[PDB]
């Protein structure tokens, strides 16, 4: 009655059954957070890791409130990012985890680079790229339990001589955000979220469930036509 | 100090093989092709739409029965086709969705994929269980896996993103050959008919000849301004075709060490992702970040027609042994086979 | 020294690559000309193929 | 990997019983399955063709409206509920795996039986010789003949040959005339056309001597040969 | 007597919307990065705008060029059906958008997710047009209570009763709805802590957007039914001179809509001027 024989019958019944299993797992993964892990060495991706529950690629799964997060760190890759980063069009966020004693403290093999001057040059080259102008940021800085004793020490100077402020937590944090923030291009179209953290701080996950529905919602309401 | 001297020395070398190359120009392929007659227009149409995939299609291979396709996608899926009725013979899932490559084997034993794991899975489709397992994890790279053939299959041939290209003997699982010598990332393999030699492109500007038995490069071929993606072998085994990010497919002798054929066009800024040959090696394929894929003359340098039934990036092209189609991916998460 | 480890390899290299007997371009341009011919009639992306043989259009 | 049948014994006209398989070493869920009716004075005969699924169960014509098949996916089971059983059925029962792809092995594994004695258009298809006497190390050719061309217009033919030996199973010899099956030697290869098949054998082994079937797997329901003794 | 021809100009509205109305459809169409849920509610909008236009708006312009109107007994029950029809289907998907925007902020995780949205979609765009197609039947043979003389309606309960179903429901629905959007919005901006480069944009844009969206549906539509509801029940005396005057303010909603939710989002912009091979 259809032409077919019974073994093709068979198997297009196979074919059927494939599709409803591979059209299960995508409704599955589409209800699942996807989050790119960026950030120089020593930055404390395992700190963030850990107090969140959380070679190649390095996937870890992780819920809240019912919800799936799906964290790639990446740091251990070691090649050319043009080529590779393609893949992660599709994702929700990019999480950037600096250090901030890194403005006194060398990370390169060259003793003249900042990394923090390295680590900004970095979040240019992710902020501005072509696949990322709609993929917000989420932006953590860590080690303050230690960063307040190198200000007592080290003045930005050494790192942005061009700060006239005081030898203070707040003004100097403050004038490092700014400097961050101020590499992205696309202000109008593309958030930051900036937090700040420390080893005792479990509320990064809490931050990291804000800042995704606040990207949800910004993309939903930019889709439907309310932005 | 011997440092320069040695490095000077090498680039005496390097004058000594342009001059040997320029030596035997003495013709050119745009000027004896000519006299023969035009290819003619190549109006190919859409045969067969593959649907089923949820996510950028990375990789292709066809097999060597001519009627199975290997798909991978970042979904975490590989899908072994039956390219004659749109039927699915195997969807399998993966240890890592981060995949860029594909193979199968000619037998049709084994399959190969990886990407962004540093491991080459080796899936086994013919069982008694009947079900389709891991059969070999194959890890030893320090960065990503660009592109995976199959030379025979009891050893998979690998290129990966640490500037190396590797000979593995699946049975164990280590590197029994590991050709070094490139500087930059390599992205795509191709393997000669005569399974004895290979050829490596990387993202230096930059193709190897690879001589597979003894480990070591035989032919060191420049010519390309960016970073080569994608390499091919001339049915003959004595020329490769490449493609680069400069918009510019490239054709080069194996005997002559000379870049031989150059294609290119005005209208054409975007980079190529993959280039394959027809089975009588008269036509070149390109697919082009401007959502489609050229056919051009291998002989006179002109487009013989375009395919344009994708909405995004084209990635890699498969022709089947026998000429009788050819398979376009594309990010669109759809693939279509064209004759 | 340090630096010499790689430039060792790299004039080794070339000098294995610089003798090689080459030849002449028309020549490699001539053989692979004749092969696209000789198989020309073997390429259905060339020589379109009656649906009657095409497994594709047979539906 | 193992099939293991069970639900079987004595049982008095108009009766009903449910025999049970039970699957291992195997993805059961990926597979179709066959129960197969064998009495010993006539062969094999076809029952009825479960899907790996929920999907089109097929029935032979002379146990439909009476016999079900049952599919457990979770605990990979089978199991047949047998109402108003007759003289007709005693037999033994064979539960077998299968799966249908370009490539694929239907019919590929028996299980080891188990017997229910009971109380007291189509295609056909023809054994050459129910018996022929067979000298060891010599060859042998097998012929085996159809109602209907076994060709479709898709280039496969749907002739399978089975071996089974005294004591044993049947096992799965050919896959559609000319594909052997994983295990059997390069002993075993068969050729033809339309309604004329043979099967052709090498030097004979006593692992070989058995009796061969034919089975046709055009359409539902399935056929089965007269069945070929050798004798050694 | 003679025709009053000054008002066959009409045709200009007819043009508006064609160019408003028959562009989206083909945006929507033509690009990538549009498709999703209320583009297509968008593009059901704007074909029952074309069908407004094309297929009622001729024959009312006619009408007011003229006096009585003979062509057919059962033509005129079919200019009032589509007439009838087209608006409800225009006022229920603007009722269906305002519920994919609550679910787009209420329920944010089930926007843009395809795999139940063509369901949700196709739901809303059947509900709609099936429901206007329900309620326009009455009007198909034998409810106008209209001669051959004349083609007007002259059954005040079917009117009464249906102005609930078409308007006063979808109504209370997209108010309602947008205050909840609103109160949303502002209640989240006003947790941000955000310095300013941002807060500028959506709140003044989102505010106005679900401003415009409530004040000209309102607008344009609201005088029919205030002005109908109100003569019924009330023994007050409604002359027909501004009864044609608010049918035709209700037709300028279809012209006004597809601009109001087209040129207001960047991917709408882009599409038009490659539409346009500007
Ligand atoms: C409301 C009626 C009783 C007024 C009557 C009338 O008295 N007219 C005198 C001059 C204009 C003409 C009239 O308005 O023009 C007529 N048309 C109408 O009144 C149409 C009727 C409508 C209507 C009726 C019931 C429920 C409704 N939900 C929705 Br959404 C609408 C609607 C659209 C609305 N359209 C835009 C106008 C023409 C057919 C002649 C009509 O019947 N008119």
């Amino acid at each position: 009655g259809c032409t077919l024989s019974a073994e093709d019958k068979a198997a297009v019944e196979r074919s059927k059954m494939i599709d409803r299993n591979l059209r299960e797992d995508g409704e599955k993964a589409a209800r699942e957070v996807k989050l790119l892990l960026l950030g120089a060495g020593e930055s404390g991706k395992n700190t963030i890791v850990k107090q969140m529950k959380i070679t190649g690629i390095v996937e870890t799964h992780f819920t809240f409130k019912d919800l799936h997060f799906k964290m790639f760190d990446v740091g251990a890759q070691r090649s050319e990012r043009k080529k590779w980063i393609h893949c992660f069009e599709g994702v929700t966020a990019i999480i950037f985890c600096v250090a901030l004693s890194d403005y006194d403290l060398v990370l390169a093999e060259d003793e003249e680079m900042n990394r923090m001057h390295a680590s900004m040059k970095l979040f240019d080259s992710i902020c501005n790229n072509k696949w990322f102008t709609d993929t917000s940021i989420i932006l953590f800085l860590n080690k303050k339990d230690l960063f307040e004793e190198k200000i007592k020490k080290s003045p930005l100077t050494i790192c942005y001589p061009e700060y006239a402020g005081s030898n203070t937590y707040e003004e100097a944090a403050a004038y490092i955000q700014c400097q961050f923030e101020d590499l992205n291009k696309r202000k109008d179209t593309k958030e930051i979220y900036t937090h700040f953290t420390c080893a005792t701080d479990t509320k990064n996950v809490q931050f990291v469930f804000d800042a995704v529905t606040d990207v949800i919602i910004k993309n939903n309401l930019k889709d439907c036509g309310l932005f | 100090s011997e440092l320069d001297q040695l490095r000077q020395e090498a680039e005496q070398l390097k004058n000594q093989i342009r001059d040997a190359r320029k030596a035997c120009a003495d013709a050119t392929l745009s000027q004896i092709t000519n006299n023969i007659d035009p290819v003619g227009r190549i109006q190919m149409r859409t045969r067969r739409t593959l649907r089923g995939h949820l996510a950028k299609i990375y990789a292709m291979h066809w097999g060597t029965d001519s009627r199975l396709l290997v798909s991978a996608s970042q979904d975490g899926k590989l899908i072994i086709w039956d390219s004659y009725t749109t039927n699915k013979v195997h969807a399998i899932p993966l240890r890592s969705s981060w995949v860029m490559t594909c193979a199968y084997a000619p037998s049709g034993n084994y399959v190969a994929c990886g990407g962004l794991d540093n491991i080459c899975s080796i899936y086994n489709l013919k069982t008694r269980e009947g079900n389709v397992r891991v059969s070999r994890e194959l890890a030893g790279h320090t960065g990503y896996l660009s592109c995976c053939r199959f030379l025979d299959d009891n050893q998979i041939v690998t290129s990966s993103g640490d500037t190396t290209c590797a000979l593995w003997d699946i049975e164990t699982g280590q590197q029994t050959t590991t050709f070094t010598g490139h500087t930059g990332d390599v992205m795509s393999l191709s393997l000669a008919p005569d399974t004895r030699l290979f050829v490596s492109g990387a993202c230096d500007a930059s193709a190897k000849l690879w001589d597979v038995r003894e480990g070591m490069c035989r032919q060191t071929f420049t010519g390309h301004e960016s970073d080569i993606n994608a390499i091919c072998f001339f049915p003959n085994g004595n020329a490769f075709a490449t493609g680069s990010d400069d918009a510019t497919c490239r054709l080069f002798d194996l005997r002559a060490d000379q870049e031989l054929m150059t294609y290119s066009h005005d209208n054409i800024i975007c980079g190529i992702t993959s280039v394959s040959f027809s089975k009588s090696g008269r036509l070149l394929l390109a697919g082009y970040d401007d959502f489609n894929c050229n056919v051009w003359d291998a002989l006179k340098a002109d487009r013989a027609g375009v395919l344009a039934g994708h909405d995004n990036r084209v990635s890699c092209l498969g022709v089947t042994d026998d000429g009788m189609a050819v398979a376009t991916g594309s990010w669109d998460s759809f693939l279509k086979i064209w004759n | 020294t340090a630096s010499i480890a790689q430039a060792r390899k790299l004039v080794e290299q070339l000098k294995m690559e610089a003798n090689i007997d080459r030849i002449k371009v028309s020549k490699a341009a001539a053989d692979l000309m004749a092969y696209c011919e000789a198989h020309a009639k073997e390429d259905p992306l060339l020589t379109p193929v009656p649906a009657s043989e095409n497994p594709f259009r047979e539906k | 990997v193992q099939l293991v049948e069970s639900g079987g014994g004595l049982v008095q006209p108009g009766g009903s019983r449910k025999l049970s398989c039970s699957a291992s070493g195997f993805a059961f869920s990926s597979f179709g399955m066959h129960w197969v009716r064998q009495a010993p004075e006539k062969g094999l005969e076809w029952v009825a063709y479960i899907s790996s699924g929920s999907g089109t169960i097929y029935y032979a014509d002379t146990v439909k409206g009476r016999f079900t098949i049952s599919r457990d996916d979770p605990k990979n089971t089978l199991f047949l509920q047998m109402t108003s059983l007759r003289s007709e059925d005693t037999a033994m029962y064979y539960c077998v795996r299968s799966i249908y792809y370009y490539g694929s092995s239907p019919f590929d594994f028996w299980g080891q039986g188990t017997t229910l004695t009971v109380s007291s258009s189509d295609i056909v298809m023809t054994q050459a010789t129910s018996s022929v006497p067979v000298t060891p190390g010599e060859s042998v050719s097998i012929s085996c003949r159809s109602s209907k061309s076994l060709l479709h217009s898709n280039g496969n033919t749907y002739l399978y040959w089975f071996l089974q030996r005294p004591g044993q199973s049947p096992q799965l010899l050919i896959y559609r005339m000319s594909n052997l099956a994983s295990g059997v030697p390069d002993r075993f290869s068969g050729s033809g056309s339309g309604t004329a098949f043979t099967l052709t054998i090498s030097r004979l082994e006593a692992e070989d001597v058995g009796v061969y079937y034919c089975m046709q797997h055009l359409e539902y329901p399935l056929t089965f040969g007269a069945g070929t003794k050798l004798e050694l | 007597p003679h025709y009053n021809y000054y008002a066959t100009l009409l045709t200009l509205l007819i043009a508006v919307i064609v160019f408003g109305n028959v562009l989206v459809c083909m945006a929507v169409s033509r690009e990538k990065a549009l498709q999703t849920t209320t583009n297509y509610l968008i593009v059901s909008l704007a074909v029952a705008d074309l069908l407004v236009a094309t297929l009622v708006m001729p024959w009312v312009v006619y009408l007011e060029v003229v006096g009585e109107w003979k062509f057919s007994r059962i033509h005129c029950d079919i200019f009032v059906t589509l007439d009838v029809m087209m608006c409800t289907a225009s006022i229920l998907n603007l009722c269906a958008i305002s519920i994919d925007r609550y679910t787009a902020v209420a329920m944010p995780m089930l926007y843009n997710t395809r795999y139940s949205s063509k369901r949700r979609v196709t739901v809303m765009i059947s509900i709609v047009w099936v429901l206007s197609f329900t309620i326009s039947c009455p009007l198909l043979f034998g409810l106008n209570n209209a001669d051959q003389n004349e083609c007007i309606i002259a059954n005040p309960a079917f009117v009464v009763y249906s102005s609930i179903v078409s308007f006063y429901v979808p109504f209370i629905v997209i108010l309602l709805v947008y205050i909840k959007i609103y109160i949303v919005l502002r209640r989240r901006r006003k947790l941000v802590n955000t310095n300013r480069k941002l807060s500028q944009q959506k709140e003044k844009k989102a505010t106005q957007l679900l401003a415009i969206y409530l004040g000209l549906f309102i607008i344009c539509w609201l005088p029919f039914f205030i002005t109908h509801i109100l003569n019924i029940h009330c023994d007050c005396n409604i002359p027909p001179v501004l009864y044609s005057a608010f049918t035709w303010l209700g037709y300028v909603n279809s012209a006004i809509n597809p601009i109001i939710y087209t040129t207001f989002n960047i991917e709408f912009r882009k599409a038009f001027l490659k539409i346009l091979h500007c």
